[PDB]
RNA sequence: AGAACCUUACCUGGUCUUGACAUCCACGGAAGUUUUCAGAGAUGAGAAUGUGCCUUCGGGAACCGUGAGACAGGUGCUGCAUGGCUGUCGUCAGCUCGUGUUGUGAAAUGUUGGGUUAAGUCCCGCAACGAGCGCAACCCUUAUCCUUUGUUGCCAGCGGUCCGGCCGGGAACUCAAAGGAGACUGCCAGUGAUAAACUGGAGGAAGGUGGGGAUGACGUCAAGUCAUCAUGGCCCUUACGACCAGGGCUACACACGUGCUACAAUGGCGCAUACAAAGAGAAGCGACCUCGCGAGAGCAAGCGGACCUCAUAAAGUGCGUCGUAGUCCGGAUUGGAGUCUGCAACUCGACUCCAUGAAGUCGGAAUCGCUAGUAAUCGUGGAUCAGAAUGCCACGGUGAAUACGU
């Protein structure tokens, strides 16, 4: 795949940025290891909770290419049975079938 | 007086084209000086992977696939005008890549 | 069938022993690939047999050794509406392997202090044999006495096979000469 | 049952790549992705076109970006004119600058994915067609290569179910690896459903664009040399 | 048994609640959808509520809750069988 | 034969290596003792027997460093150094190792695992069926 | 291939209708930056601030906002509309065409017969002959040998180092990975149609494509795929669209398929102790050192990995101890506390410490994998991955039993 899934994954990327990204450097120093306290309590770790979403636990991502999701590599950014076909075809450079 | 510096690197996947490239800058480089050297072989990479066969389902199955890499010394320890470039190219490219610092 | 044919799999003789046989021993009392433990339970185990039966290790144990393992068992399969197990010679050497596996068998009964004390245990059991496993395997034999029955068949192989033839079993299919 | 591809097999033994490029992980993906975006940006101005297809590399610090050609004319333009908007729509789309490229093909009906497509824009459309295969056979014979099939599905026939033909004439191994070759296949739109074609083109033993391993070494290497033995 | 980060979590989209509510008194509960929150010393002597999925399930806070979520007081779900649910009660 | 003579054994790729002199029946392993080696064990006599077939045990040696696998496989591999590497001691040693089978390679060569086994081979305990 | 969220399909509540995404066209604003407040947030309103790019300085483009006819959007149906892709028989030895002959014909012959094989494999021979594809080679992998080379590798003779090739030194050797050699029943003896082939033996590192892999013909279940992707038909857009907070995907007296782990003693526990492969790491991996019981954190050499870490790999080996006691075993359950990623570990994640504590005594009708570096059995690494496997993919350690018979 939907192109709202898409797209959201690219807004978010974007969004993020603004906040995660600059923040995160902050979180951790402001809660966690660090933090005073003034700090954490939230306020100072509602800079983390304002944005969120940007957070990379989401960012993600995801294939890309086919968009999707739980099912791609990444190390290509691609499906998969998309890699795969692609490979059959070779416009992945290197890439071939595979024997051992 | 030569020297260490340089490093050079060589990589890619590809042997080929690494290589040849070998080569176009360490014949070069034997070439002006040297400082050359006799290439090593150096670890090449072999990577991979399984994927699903079909794309719906499946038991079993899947699917196998690799890449790749060849890497690479070439190697050389010091610059010269002619391997100079190449180094330029090595780089200028693709399907190689060329990194050159000391570290 | 298969087809293809190949049988056991060679294996080298094992250090203490300088016999194939011994491994056997070990594996056959080996669990999972544990062979230095396994070892060291086997020569533990006839050291305690071994002190256990003889004044040594090897005299055992052929003692176990003969067992326990048996010289025949049964071949099963399948004859007309059932099957039955039909009487046999063991495989020379398997067996074993037969086994070898029993004493080992089992051990494992089992209980435990020790592997392994197990073998071991029944060496002691087995072997005597007297040991579980001997009764073994006796099972041995069972049976297979059961079965004695007959296998062949079935008419067949009783089928049906005219040469000597005494069978008319096997063999082509044979008329006079040329 | 279902084949691997002859190609796909291949690669790195008796085939180049596709693209042909360094990049990785940390760019690799990114990149495939550019790539999958020229493609799907520059192919739409091919497609009207002669162009089979295209390779890329990328040299450099660039994009790229090799057709071939089917055709070479018609993409080329009066004067070039077009191959520099060619490209200009590579870029765009891509982040590098960019370059084309010539290529050329080729024998047309040698190619696949030129001949296919060829069969694919009359089933498109649509016309009598069926044929078309015959052809295409005939052709691809044909101009070169020594084997060629040709198959078409999906659906055949204007339909309600599904489907589907095939030709092919000399050849056409399957198992040799190796070599090369080629081969493909490709498919698409009509207002009925898909439509496919498969190409297949056996060369003959001759050798491909590599391969795998290299020419000896030990004439080179040689003993007689001086040396270093590191390291100094 | 299960445990979480030291520093637990408190959420803003509940304490813009908390801070008015203290001042309000509570005369209706606070609502919420926080949940996740940690219960704090804060929001401790008022009803809160939490939302779940869906319906707001009111409960008052004293504390011997702190330290707790939100989402603990609320039950999202319910089911049907063995269990559900208490025998007892009839209704 | 000589020194001073060479043989490299390996293994289930482990690797390994053998270096041998004139002695031996002295023996270093890596730099290290053969009890710092063969603690425990069967392997060890593994290392080995092929000196005891032709073998030597008192004539030579003997260096060793060996190298990966683990302490069985390692060992085999010494093993193939030794038997290899012990030919140029030998002129009929090899025809004597191989009469075995000791010149062999490895073997083994290992497995691997594929694709729905599991080891390798292996598989499952199910077809389906 | 790793559902707290996201992903997401589903539910409750909030909320929008040319739209989150997208194209043509016109009108108003540069994109953008900074900032306050209501609200669960979506969202809405207010305030400060920039005035760019191309340029004929007219005007134009980018980007944002608004507005209409279209239209976008749809993880929404249809896999009996269809392509591409795949399961599986199964790496099974088959499949097929041309011409001639033969039958009114379906079709036969060849493709069956004789010897032989892993095999429509190889050979022999006939109104059948000729030819193509599959089988088989190629090409990758494993290891004996020959040869060039030498750091991020190596160390025989020489040397400092209280013992790291660290370094002066060295290239015999390992290894790295590049090129080359070898296997053809070739050779000798026997059998047989002096064939092909097979048995026996020597030679050889290996004996019969040395071993392993890629490889899946022809044809099929009116097989699976709307959930890679493609795309016809049908359908909503007053939404089968879309934004946000919370919930659900994880509920519970059930049953099953597949996997893990224990019941111990050729085992556990405490101490001493030996020998690996492979793989990841530029907002990442990481020793020495410091802190804590510890997860982990701090400090920090090294590195992009032949340069480092996981790492004394564990089983195994040495020593003490247990005697079948539901244990010196098992350690589900369950209380308390600490560590970790992240917006956030409540339902519902992972790790560590203390305490507690149950079934389980090797298990029915029955059943499955494996022929040797295999099974059995011990440990390690990676993809996917904010974090997070007892599955999956790959790795090395120890390493059997038995194969009569058909």
């Amino acid at each position: 795949a939907k192109q709202s899934m898409k797209a959201r994954e690219v807004k978010r990327v974007a969004l993020a940025d603004k906040y995660f990204a600059k923040r995160a450097e902050l979180k951790a120093i402001i809660s966690d290891v660090n933090a005073s306290d003034e700090d954490r309590w939230n306020a100072v770790l509602k800079l983390q909770t304002l944005p969120r979403d940007s957070s990379p636990s989401r960012q993600r991502n995801r294939c890309r290419q086919t968009g999707r999701p739980h099912g791609f590599l990444r190390k290509f950014g691609l499906s998969r049975i998309k890699v795969r076909e692609a490979a059959m075809r070779g416009e992945i450079p290197g890439l071939k079938k595979a024997s051992w | 007086m030569q020297n260490q510096r340089i490093r050079i690197r060589l990589k890619a996947f590809d042997h080929r084209l690494i290589d040849q490239a070998t080569a176009e800058i360490v014949e070069t480089a034997k070439r002006t000086g040297a400082q050359v050297r006799g290439p090593i072989p150096l670890p090449t990479r072999k990577e991979r992977f399984t994927v699903l066969i079909s794309p719906h389902v499946n038991k079993d199955a899947r699917d196998q696939y690799e890449i790749r890499t060849h890497l690479r010394l070439v190697d050389i320890v010091e610059p010269t005008e002619k391997t100079v470039d190449a180094l330029m190219r090595l780089d200028l490219a693709a399907g190689v890549d060329v990194q050159i610092s000391l570290g | 069938p298969r087809r293809r044919v190949i049988g056991q799999r060679k294996i080298l003789p094992d250090p203490k022993f300088g016999s194939e046989l011994l491994a056997k021993f070990v594996n056959i009392l080996m669990v999972d690939g544990k062979k230095s433990t396994a070892e060291s339970i086997v020569y533990s185990a006839l050291e305690t047999l071994a002190q256990r039966s003889g004044k040594s290790e090897l005299e055992a144990f052929e003692v176990a050794l003969e067992n326990v393992r048996p010289t025949v068992e049964v071949k099963s399969r399948r004859v007309g509406g059932s099957t039955y197990q039909v009487p046999v010679e063991v495989r020379p050497v398997r067996r074993n392997a037969l086994a070898m596996r029993w004493i080992v068998e089992a051990a494992r009964k089992r209980g435990d202090k020790s592997m392994a004390l197990r073998l071991a245990n029944e060496l002691s059991d087995a072997a005597e044999n007297k040991g579980t496993a001997v009764k073994k395997r006796e099972d041995v034999h069972r049976m297979a006495e059961a079965n004695k029955a007959f296998a062949h068949y079935r008419w067949l192989s009783l089928r049906s096979f005219s040469h000597q033839a005494g069978a008319s079993s096997k063999q082509p299919a044979l008329g006079y000469l040329n | 049952g279902q084949k691997v591809h002859p190609n796909g097999i291949r690669l790195g033994i008796v085939k180049p790549w596709n693209s042909t490029w360094f990049a990785n992980t940390k760019e690799f993906a990114d990149n495939l992705d550019s790539d999958f975006k020229v493609r799907q940006y520059l192919t739409k101005e091919l497609a009207k076109a002669s162009v089979s297809r295209i390779v890329i590399e990328r040299p450099a610090k660039s994009i790229r970006v090799t057709i071939h050609t089917a055709r070479p004319g018609i993409v080329i333009g009066k004067k070039g004119e077009d191959v520099e908007k060619l490209r200009k729509v590579v870029a765009d789309i891509a982040g590098v600058p960019a370059q084309i490229n010539i290529a050329e093909v080729r024998k047309p009906e040698l190619d696949a994915k030129l001949v296919a497509d060829s069969i694919t824009s009359q089933l498109e459309r649509r016309v009598m067609f069926r044929r078309a295969m015959k052809r295409a056979v005939q052709n691809a014979m044909r101009l070169g290569a020594k084997g060629i099939k040709v198959e078409v599905s999906g659906r055949l026939g204007g339909a309600e179910i599904a489907r589907t033909e095939w030709y092919r004439e000399g050849r056409v191994p399957l198992h040799t690896l190796r070599a090369d070759i080629d081969y493909n296949t490709s498919e698409a739109h009509t207002t009925y459903g898909v439509i496919g074609v498969k190409v297949w083109i056996f060369k003959g033993e001759i050798l491909g664009g590599m391969a795998a391993v290299e020419q000896p070494e030990k004439p080179a290497a040689q003993p007689k040399k001086q040396q270093r033995k590191g390291r100094k | 048994p299960r445990s979480l980060k030291k520093g637990p979590f408190i959420d803003l989209h509940l304490l813009k609640k908390v801070e008015k509510a203290v001042e309000s008194g509570d005369k209706k509960p606070l609502r919420t959808w926080s949940r996740r929150s940690t219960i704090f010393p804060n929001m401790i002597g008022l009803t809160i509520a939490v939302h779940n999925g869906r319906q707001h399930v009111p409960v008052f806070v004293t504390d011997e809750m702190v330290g707790h979520k939100l989402g603990e007081f609320a039950p999202t779900r319910t089911y049907r069988g063995h269990a559900a649910d208490k025998k007892a009660k009839k209704k | 034969a000589e020194n001073q003579y060479y043989g490299t054994g390996r293994r289930k790729s482990s690797a390994a290596r053998v270096f041998i002199k004139p002695g031996n029946g002295k023996i270093v392993i890596n730099q290290r003792s053969l009890e710092q080696y063969f603690g425990r064990e069967t392997a060890r006599m593994v290392v080995r027997q092929p000196l005891e077939l032709v073998d030597m045990v008192e004539k030579l040696d003997l260096y060793i460093t060996v190298k990966g696998g683990g302490i069985s496989g390692q060992a085999g591999a010494i093993r193939h150094g030794i038997t290899r590497a012990l030919m140029e001691y030998d002129e009929s040693l090899r025809s004597e190792l191989r009469k075995a089978g000791f010149v062999t390679r490895d073997a083994r060569q290992v497995e691997r695992k594929k694709v729905g086994l599991r080891k390798a081979r292996r598989r499952p305990q199910f077809s389906k069926r």
